């Protein structure tokens, strides 16, 4: 019957960086799975030797998709080293640029990159577009009309008569495709709001180059604070607040109800992409030094058990190597790390990727927005509960649906939503705290001869953590262990697979050819290679 | 995916951390969909192509070949050390993919600084032998126009296509390969805290009532008196640049920059 073999998917396209994903099926499922990260650049061994001021500038160019996380990280890092304690300010600046990436990056996230797993765009030249003006309105507060669409609908028609057909070139879904779902309709709906957010996207990342100088690849942070003495000026903060509140109406009126109509069109994908642990490090701090004042909470769980989360133990980190192209099996606490590439090709001596293997108490651990998510809401917190709680009720599925493909592909737009409207309390908070007179944004520090440092960021794809070893005052060791790392890294020293290679048994694929399938569940955890090898 | 009326670019990508590719989705005026719709056809393009695998291959080998003709623009660093096996697609090596297209492209753009000069995977002791596409491909007679940055400003790359196309060459070039209509000045000579300079007006920390007044980052840091790009008269993002967000520059549309600018809160 169904097809029994092997597929190749090199090069994984519409994520960041360079992915090859191979597995085996059999009747037509996913039996076997590797995840083969091919590019190294070593940054890791570039920093060795250097002034740790200058880290965050190198590390920052780990990716420009996750920009700016980096920066964070590795100044969060060199401020704990130190021992500085940024002003309330800084913090708060940071903290409002991160949540305009979160917002940057989700909404391209589901548009550019992963839509076209779902959405059939040259089908939307068939739909009715007062039929999809209907459907538009009736499932956002905006309103639509028939002409609207139809001025996207001639757009794209007149792009796909000329035959030049750029990137959507070969595309899985033209001629039709078994497993793309959608209604003409719902396809021109969709269709019109990646165009949409084409531009969208310019705005939500000009927000974070109001306090951060530019975007990508800010230039505002420093070890003791923020340099960005304009971002106390209110018409920095308005310039701010007006492009954060027309990307989180796009998040709340386009975003969230496309996620939705496109979820209940494939809620089949409620049953593939499973996964059983999570790891997630709380983003958002009143206090750098405790990651429990942080809006969303740290937290680990085993076995998808909920009611037992575990603190977070940074000590109980390791990257292990044996199935990746660096020296020996020996896996390694960060601040005990080493980078020693050692390429064998694919599948010599057992190993295929240049990513580590990150283990938490040797088990591998889904990190990113289903992490952040499901973690937060078993703390009680209360935006997310009440958000996934009316994502779930939409929807109709119970809590188990979560445990999937479709159900992490929600879990980043519920924690969208959630950090859009969080930006907002940020930023008044900011404002009242300038509003007492408080006008410091960095701190005196001094380099300590020999430190230890860590610096952890709840990224858009889940936690980041970079490490320092300060010998002389320069970088001894410096080790990043991205997000990204601990989910599309490859098998321990346990033989254990890590998240995506686990969630990947059981997809069906209805045509080798075109295995979209397996692209679904890839794109769902949004990888960034880039972030993963470094 | 191209043939009649618009022109066609195959973009790569090499050793790179997509931020160049993020920076050309910022562009203002014309914006990204006029961009992909209208001017240009873009052929290949892992960020946000439509086909992976076998089909994405299948899509830029008929874009190569294309009768047509093609522009090539290229993001990321080239690695070449151990015959090029740190970077692969398609399990080919970035160094004989480059090699087999670029040659072919009517024109080719290197994009980035990464691209231009090699980048942060180049700084020492880059262990992974990366190179800038003309560094690397010198031999097969590729020269690429160079569009220096990290990232560049996207405002340049897109001037330097419009220009290509209307005038079917490469505009001014200065001794680095890069156009001297973006890259004719240093970025000091055009930022307004230079008569903090002139006057010897320097803050001495960030947290410094002078660093709160503008004052001149040079003693902290700043490398725009060595480096050469349009940051304080375009500005990013339509909003912005480094050292009106308080920061000195690090130097980065600058060869070797990781190397010759650091440690960057010195000079
Ligand atoms: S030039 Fe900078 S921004 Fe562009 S790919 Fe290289 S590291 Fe990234
Ligand atoms: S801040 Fe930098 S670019 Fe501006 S005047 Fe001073 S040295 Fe020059
Ligand atoms: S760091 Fe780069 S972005 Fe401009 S201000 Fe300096 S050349
Ligand atoms: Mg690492």
């Amino acid at each position: 019957s169904s097809y029994s073999g092997p597929i190749v998917v090199d090069p994984v396209t519409r994520i960041e960086g360079h992915l090859r994903i191979e597995v085996e099926v059999e009747n037509g499922k996913v039996k076997n799975a590797y995840s083969s990260s091919t590019l190294f650049r070593g940054l890791e061994i570039i920093l060795k030797g250097r002034d740790p001021r200058d880290a965050q500038h190198f590390t920052q160019r780990t990716c420009g998709v996750c920009t700016y996380t980096h920066a964070l990280a590795s100044t969060r890092c060199v401020d704990n080293a130190v021992g500085v304690h940024i002003p309330k300010n800084a913090t708060y600046i940071r903290n409002l640029v991160l949540g305009a990436q979160y917002l940057h990056d989700h909404i391209v996230h589901f548009y550019h990159l992963h839509a076209l797993d779902f959405v059939d765009v040259t089908a939307a030249l068939k739909a009715d577009p007062a039929k999809a003006a209907k459907v538009a309105s009736s499932i956002s507060p905006r309103k639509t009309t028939a002409a609207d669409l139809k001025a996207v609908q001639d757009k794209l028609k007149t792009f796909v008569e000329t035959g030049q057909l750029g990137p959507f070139t070969n595309a899985y879904f033209l001629g039709g495709h078994p497993a793309y779902y959608l209604d003409p309709e719902t396809n021109l709906i969709a269709t019109a709001h990646y165009l949409e957010a084409l531009r969208l996207q310019v705005k939500a990342a000009r927000a974070m180059a109001v306090f951060g100088a530019k975007n990508p690849h800010t230039q505002f942070t420093v070890v003791g604070g923020v340099t960005c003495y304009d971002a106390l000026t209110p018409q920095r903060i308005a310039e701010f607040e007006a492009l954060w509140k027309e990307t989180k109406a796009f998040v709340d009126e386009v975003y969230i109800p496309d996620l939705l109509v496109v979820a209940a069109a494939y809620k089949d994908w409620t049953q593939y992409g499973g996964t059983d642990n999570f790891i997630t490090f709380g983003e958002f701090p009143k206090d750098e030094y405790d990651l429990n004042s942080r809006f969303f909470k740290p937290g680990v769980v085993f076995k998808r058990d909920f009611k037992n989360i575990k603190p977070f133990d940074k000590m109980q980190i390791e990257e292990h190597v044996r199935h990746s192209w660096y020296e020996g099996a020996e896996a390694r606490h960060p601040w005990k790390g080493q980078t020693q590439p050692k390429y064998t090709d694919l599948h010599g001596d057992d190993r295929y990727s240049w990513m580590k293997a990150p283990r938490y108490m040797g088990e591998p651990m889904e990190t990113g927005p289903l992490a952040q998510v499901l973690i937060a809401y078993s703390q009680g917190h209360p935006k997310v509960k009440a958000v996934t709680d009316a994502v779930l009720a939409k929807l109709g599925v119970g809590p188990e649906a979560l445990f999937s493909t479709l159900g992490r592909t929600a879990a980043r737009g519920i924690e969208t939503a959630v950090i859009a409207e969080y930006v907002g309390v940020m930023l008044q908070e900011y404002k009242d705290n300038i509003a007492k007179g408080d006008n410091v944004i960095c701190a005196p520090w001094e380099m300590p001869k020999q430190a230890e440092g860590v610096g952890f960021v709840n990224a858009p794809r889940g936690g980041l953590s970079h490490w320092i070893r300060i010998e002389d005052g320069k970088i001894g060791n410096f080790q990043l262990v991205v997000p990204s790392t601990w989910t599309l890294g490859p098998r321990c020293d346990k033989n254990k697979l890590s998240p995506v290679e686990a969630s990947l048994i059981g997809t069906p694929v209805a045509d080798a050819k075109r295995p979209v399938e397996i692209l679904r569940t890839v794109h769902s955890f949004d990888p960034c290679i880039a972030c993963g090898v470094h | 995916l191209m043939g009649p009326r618009r022109p066609s670019v195959v973009y790569l990508h090499n050793a790179e951390c997509t931020g160049c590719s993020e920076s050309v989705l910022r562009a203002f005026e014309p914006y990204i969909d006029t961009l992909i719709l209208d001017t240009l056809s873009l052929d290949y393009h892992e960020t946000i192509m439509a086909a992976a695998g076998d089909a994405a291959e299948a899509a830029l080998e008929q874009a190569v070949n294309s009768p047509h003709g093609f522009i090539a623009v290229v993001e990321g660093g080239i690695p070449t050390a151990a015959n090029g096996i740190y970077g692969k697609v398609a399990n080919h090596t970035m160094l004989d993919i480059c090699s087999r297209i670029l040659p072919k492209a009517q024109a080719v753009i290197a994009y980035g600084t990464c691209a231009t000069f090699g980048g942060v995977q180049a700084a020492k002791p880059n262990p992974t032998g990366a190179k800038g596409v003309n560094d690397a491909l010198k031999h097969l007679g590729v020269k690429a126009i160079n569009i220096a940055g990290c990232p560049p400003n996207p405002y340049n790359l897109v001037g330097t296509i419009v220009y290509y196309l209307k005038n079917k060459a490469a505009p001014e070039l200065d001794s680095l390969n890069r156009p001297t209509m973006f890259f004719g000045q240093t970025v000091h000579e055009q930022c307004p805290r230079l008569p903090h300079f002139d006057a010897g007006e320097f803050a001495p920390s960030f947290e410094s009532e002078e660093a709160r007044k503008g004052w001149c980052l040079y003693e902290l840091g700043c490398k725009g008196p060595v480096t050469m790009n349009n940051c304080p008269k375009i500005k990013f993002n339509q909003t912005n640049w480094p050292v009106d967000a308080g920061h000195p520059c690090i130097g980065c549309s600058e060869p070797d920059f990781w190397d010759a600018m650091t440690p960057f809160y010195q000079n």
